RNA sequence: AUACCCUCGA
């Protein structure tokens, strides 16, 4: 019996029993963006859809009559530059960063491993992910 | 054309095409909108619409 | 002080 309840109780006509309590309410918003965002990796980040999923979609990359391609590693999120009351205070969008990590792998196009030149490294910052809210809403330019 | 001397990963990959596709996404589409927060029901029954 | 988009009322 919790501490909330005991300041007013309903009458309540139910004659029927609770079976499932019910569920969250807005499970169906935060349960998809945090799972299109993959905040949780393992060694091996969960397969599913979400920006990993686009990344390896476009995962391998064949030059044009070329032999270098630009091989994905797992992307690594940002930290969130502002607190949402900050951002709702001034208009930051409440967004974090995005950065991944390519491999840039050339070949002396010889059909095999030949001219050995992997340059792999942390790319550019690919824009900023809004980063939904606890809520279910997430803040663009200041406004819910 | 470019060598793998020449250029570095970071300068071949230009990210504002994402950058914009995600903003014009999260500002002018159509199911991007204002929520209604004249009722605490009225955010719920926008976010469960 | 021009065009779309969204939401709402009768």
């Amino acid at each position: 019996y919790s501490y909330t309840e005991k300041k007013r109780i309903r009458k309540d006509f139910s004659k029927l029993p609770d079976v499932m309590d019910v569920p969250y309410l807005l499970a169906i918003q935060l349960d998809s963006y945090r799972e299109f965002l993959q905040a949780g990796a393992t060694k091996e980040q969960f397969r599913d859809v979400g920006l990993h999923a686009a990344f390896k979609s476009v995962f391998p990359i064949i030059s044009y009559s070329g032999n270098a391609a630009l091989e994905y590693v797992g992307y690594r999120l940002g930290e969130p530059a502002f607190d949402v009351k900050e951002c709702v205070l001034r208009g930051v969008t409440f967004a974090v960063p995005l950065r991944v990590k390519v491999r840039l792998i050339i070949f002396d196009r010889e059909s095999s491993n030949k001219a050995i030149k992997d340059i792999k490294e942390q790319e550019v910052y690919m824009g900023e992910i809004p980063l939904m809210t606890e809520n279910g809403t997430f803040i663009i330019n200041g406004t819910e | 054309m470019a060598e793998s001397e020449g250029l570095m990963p970071q300068d071949l990959i230009n990210a504002k095409p994402v950058a914009a596709a995600i903003k014009e996404f999260f500002g002018s589409s159509q199911l991007s909108q204002f929520m209604d927060q004249n009722n605490p029901l009225s955010e719920i029954t926008h976010k469960r619409r």
